[PDB]
């Protein structure tokens, strides 16, 4: 069965899968990602929903 | 049924105006594309909740084979010590 | 398994095109687009047989209230060509009184 | 053991290696260090076994730079990682001292043979660096950035 | 007015030391503009005020705002020696460095702001 | 300095006391435009956003104000608008901007594939049939 | 940028006080100022003719860390307009205006720093906004501004301090009613700045609980402030008011 | 949580916190063993 140059080479295959999941990642939980805006704060860029708690309640 | 006279409310309507029939027509175009989005949306989310229901039963099914096991397993080392 | 089938042999097949002698006369329903046909036609007719049950076992005396305030269906008898058997309502608009078609004349 | 599975991912990732044989093998030498650690550990406070194998290994463990001049101690020495040795691990070396662009790029540098330590080029991105070496690396001549020729594609687009 | 002045015995040389380290590791803006970009746009990790400088008032108003942003800072005694260890030709009187999470320079960083703050 | 008094007796509250004043949204036609807006927002933004999905069956608060944002006292060089680009309504604004070409090409497309097949191509399969 | 001029609409958030205002491409976080039409620090403002006197504030996140909790949506914020909130680690007193616009007139801050100019901008707004009590001091001796400091309901905190559990539960022992509340906020690298952050809080809210404290919500601000957080307690109870 | 990874915990570096359990206590003494020090060689790091 015939196969592609990302699984033929099994270093650049867990750079992409590394790639991929660290953008996966950015689904679910927060990255810090730098400062504000080097032009200045421009809101909350998407949105804000009110009702929301993301708070751990221990 | 549609009518076919015509009233006096839609005859004293008034003729809209240009700057309304600009943002009007952007209004309808908006409308539509949030439509189609939300349609496709819709339609992915349904069918990976389909995909992933299938693998819970699939799950389940492992859940039998394992009770299957189990429960034999117990009765018959169950049977001889009340035999 | 799934890894006991070759290549060529997942290779499946591809649908055959309307022949070029007949295309004025529609695409060639297949296999999906009979079942789609089917289904619809399926889901109409029971429709249209649990009315037929309603209106095998209608009483003629029922009693409601819409009957005091809506028009009624009616025949041919009393309607004329213009009848089917809908029941109307209205569109919206009634008999608006004098006083405010002064008011309306005036602003015009 | 998922859990084994991701943590393992996220080690070559954040420093871009090639498989879980190379991550293995740099466990092991944590392991190896480690044991080392339990045992002067075991022996007991100011035994001179203790006191002499203990500021030995802490000076091994320095002088390669791994654990910081700042923390001298065995509880430090139990407390080093993975992330640590892979710190100290070459080709990311060429990355944080700004020579490739990324990590992936400083690999295939250190495969054509484009940076040294000291002397001699360097060939394998898994040389170990010292603590005492660590500034002292840089393109060789023969390399175009370094100098030396232009290089092949230099050449044809002359040709 | 400069009272969270750093003392003499070498504990500036550590600080001037780990200057060296960022400006060799691009970690470094140089300079008051920069380091009150850098302050403000919350970047920065430490930041070290000259005390030798004709008047005083420049690191004077940088604590100001490091005040304001609750990130440390610290007063070398010499803006010409605090130059030369960034390695400017020029004499310098602040130099602010930044945070990089993959490293154990920000383990001598951690150490340095934990002295710092025990001067303070 | 005690007189005779006045008698003065002759639904949901109007003036929210707990948010200093938010008088009860009056219903005008932009503005129901502008909530319909804000809430479709996602769409505007074509391909560069996106948003939180705020979802209610309706969209209309009771309470908010029309505003303006003021001044950059730090930055107006190109964060403030020009007298031009000043507009009354935020609908008028989003118009007024660039895009509503990708926005209407984006319209025929759905359009078409909405009328893929439904009557019109049945009707000229029927001329093609009674030719 | 939301850029100057941007007719927008704004509503109010779920907390008693702040509001949130959205518009066009980007929304953003205001309140009601007390003090009319006056910015404070370049921050940008909203004007809505009312059917003058009606002004707003934008609310930068990065530089205010209750912004910052604002945004990621805390369970309860304790602070009602018309409460007795003492701030601490004024700090130039950009955030402590902003609570002051939150309490409002019948509400009332007592902003304490421990520095002199940053104090000198916090006694200028001291100076306009009739309801903060500017108090410059050092925290670790509160008995200093006993003579200032009635019992309140609301304890702010972002000072980067190691005694910082014990300099707020010695301010929880002196200055916070039965059944109190505060929200204090939290740095790996200024509480001990080699661990992982996560344990470090754990530590910290640890103190608190034998600080007599009741941990009842935590939230870690990420994508806006790396390794901090932000941790709501209340004081000697398990609700909130009374 | 923050300082995790899906399905792995960045978090816990040494030392390591470990919670006893009441079968767990039972039962280690039962088996005769050194709590921190079988605990310190197993993890080959410092506990609590």
């Amino acid at each position: 069965p015939n196969r592609k140059k990302e699984q033929r080479n099994p270093r650049v295959k867990k750079r992409k899968k590394y790639e991929e999941k660290q953008k996966k990642l950015r689904s679910v939980k927060a990255v810090y990602k730098g400062g504000e805006g080097p032009g200045g704060y421009q809101g909350e860029l998407s949105g804000i929903k009110t009702n929301l708690v993301k708070s751990v309640k221990l | 049924k549609p009518q076919k006279k015509e009233t006096y409310m839609q005859k004293r309507a008034v003729v809209v105006g240009r700057e309304e029939r600009k943002l009007r027509d952007l209004m309808q175009k908006l409308t539509t594309i949030r439509k189609e989005k939300i349609a496709k949306r819709k339609a992915k989310k349904e069918a990976q909740r389909e995909k992933l229901k299938k693998e819970l039963a699939e799950i389940e099914e492992r859940r039998r084979e394992k009770q299957k096991k189990e429960k034999k397993e117990f009765w018959e080392r169950e049977g001889k010590k009340r035999k | 398994m799934s890894s006991l089938r070759h290549a060529i042999q997942r290779r499946a097949h591809k649908e055959r095109a309307q022949p070029l002698e007949r295309q004025r006369l529609g695409i060639l329903e297949k296999k999906k687009d009979y079942r789609l046909r089917a289904r619809d036609y399926k889901k109409k007719q029971a429709v249209l047989k649990s009315l037929r049950q309603k209106a095998a076992e209608r009483n003629e005396d029922e009693f409601y209230f819409g009957m005091m305030s809506r028009k009624g269906p009616g025949s041919a008898l009393t309607r004329g060509k213009g009848f089917t058997g809908t029941v109307d309502g209205d569109r919206g608009n009634k008999a608006l009184s004098v006083e405010t078609v002064r008011l309306l004349k005036t602003q015009d | 053991e998922a859990a084994r599975l991701d943590s393992e991912l996220k080690l070559v990732g954040e420093y871009g290696l090639r498989n879980k044989r190379e991550v293995w093998r740099v466990l092991l030498t944590l392991s190896k260090i480690r044991r080392a650690a339990r045992i002067l550990l075991t022996l007991d406070e100011k035994d001179p076994k203790r006191l002499f194998e203990g500021n030995a290994l802490i000076r091994r463990l320095v002088r390669i730079g791994v654990l910081d001049e700042s923390r001298m101690k065995l509880d430090y020495v139990l407390a080093l990682k993975a992330e640590d040795f892979l710190e100290r691990r070459l080709q990311t070396l060429v990355y944080k001292l700004g020579l490739a662009k990324s990590i992936h790029h400083a690999r295939v540098l250190i495969r054509q043979r484009h940076i040294r330590v000291g002397k001699q080029i360097v060939n394998v991105p898994s040389f170990m660096v010292r603590l005492d070496s660590q500034k002292h690396i840089d393109f060789a001549l023969t390399s175009p950035f370094g100098g030396g020729r232009p290089g092949r594609v230099r050449r044809k687009k002359a040709k | 007015a400069a009272w969270p002045k750093a003392e003499d015995p070498a504990l500036v040389q550590e600080l001037l030391d780990c200057v060296q380290q960022a400006s060799h590791y691009r970690q470094l803006k140089k300079g008051a503009n920069e380091t009150t970009k850098s302050v403000n746009r919350g970047t920065s990790e430490l930041v070290i005020l000259a005390a030798d400088t004709q008047p005083l008032s420049i690191v004077l108003h940088i604590p100001l705002i490091c005040e304001e942003k609750n990130v440390p800072y610290v007063y070398v005694p010499s803006k010409v020696a605090l130059g030369r260890a960034c390695g400017v030709s020029r004499a310098v009187i602040a130099v602010s460095l930044t945070s990089n999470e993959a490293s154990d320079l920000n383990s001598k960083i951690r150490a340095l702001r934990d002295k710092v703050e025990r001067l303070a | 300095e005690l007189s005779v008094r006045v008698p003065q007796l002759p639904g949901p509250p109007d003036t929210l006391s707990d948010w200093y004043n938010i008088p009860r949204t009056n219903l005008t036609p932009e503005l129901k435009r502008d909530l319909q807006l804000l809430r479709m927002r996602d769409v505007v933004a074509m391909g560069k956003q996106f948003f939180k999905k705020d979802n209610r069956k309706d969209f209309v608060p009771e309470y908010c104000q029309v505003g303006t944002i003021i001044a950059g006292a730090t930055d107006g060089v190109s964060g403030r608008l020009t007298r031009k680009e000043r507009k009354r309504t935020i609908v008028e604004e989003v118009l007024s901007s660039d895009s509503v070409s990708k926005y209407k090409r984006k319209y025929h497309e759905i359009q078409e594939h909405k009328k893929s097949g439904r009557k019109g191509y049945y009707k000229k399969l029927m001329a093609a049939r009674k030719r | 940028g939301a850029k100057a001029g941007k007719k927008v609409i704004v509503e109010p958030h779920r907390h008693k006080g702040v509001f949130v205002a959205r518009g066009g491409k980007e929304d953003l976080l205001c309140t009601a100022n007390l003090v009319p039409g006056e910015s404070v620090y370049g921050e940008k403002r909203i004007s809505v003719e009312t059917p003058t006197k009606t002004e707003y504030r934008i609310w930068n996140p990065f530089r205010s860390k209750l912004a910052a909790g604002i945004l990621g949506g805390l369970e309860t914020i304790y602070m009602k307009p018309g409460s007795k909130v003492l701030y601490l680690g004024a700090a130039s007193g950009t955030s402590v205006s902003h609570v002051a616009d939150i309490v409002g007139p019948t509400g009332a801050v007592y902003a304490v720093e421990f520095s002199h100019r940053s104090g000198r901008d916090l006694i200028n707004m001291a100076t306009r906004r009739t309801n903060v009590i500017p108090i410059v001091e050092d925290a670790r001796k509160p008995m200093a501004y006993r003579m200032l400091v009635p019992m309140v309901d609301v304890i702010f905190a972002d000072v980067a301090q190691p005694d910082q559990a014990r300099i707020v539960g010695i301010n929880a022992r002196l200055f916070l009613k039965q059944g109190g509340g505060l929200l204090i906020s939290i740095k790996a690298s200024c509480i001990d700045s080699t661990a992982p952050p996560e344990q470090v809080f754990a530590s910290e809210v640890q103190k608190l609980r034998e600080d007599k404290f009741f941990p009842k919500e935590q939230l870690t601000l990420e994508p806006y402030e790396r390794d901090h957080a932000m941790v709501s307690c209340v004081y000697l109870q398990k609700e909130f008011e009374g | 949580p923050s300082s995790m990874f899906f399905e792995h915990n960045e978090a816990l570096v040494p030392p390591y916190n470990v919670l006893v359990d009441t079968n767990f206590l039972s039962r280690t003494v039962g088996a005769k063993l050194p709590l921190l020090e079988s605990a310190m060689d197993c993890l080959y790091a410092s506990v609590n």
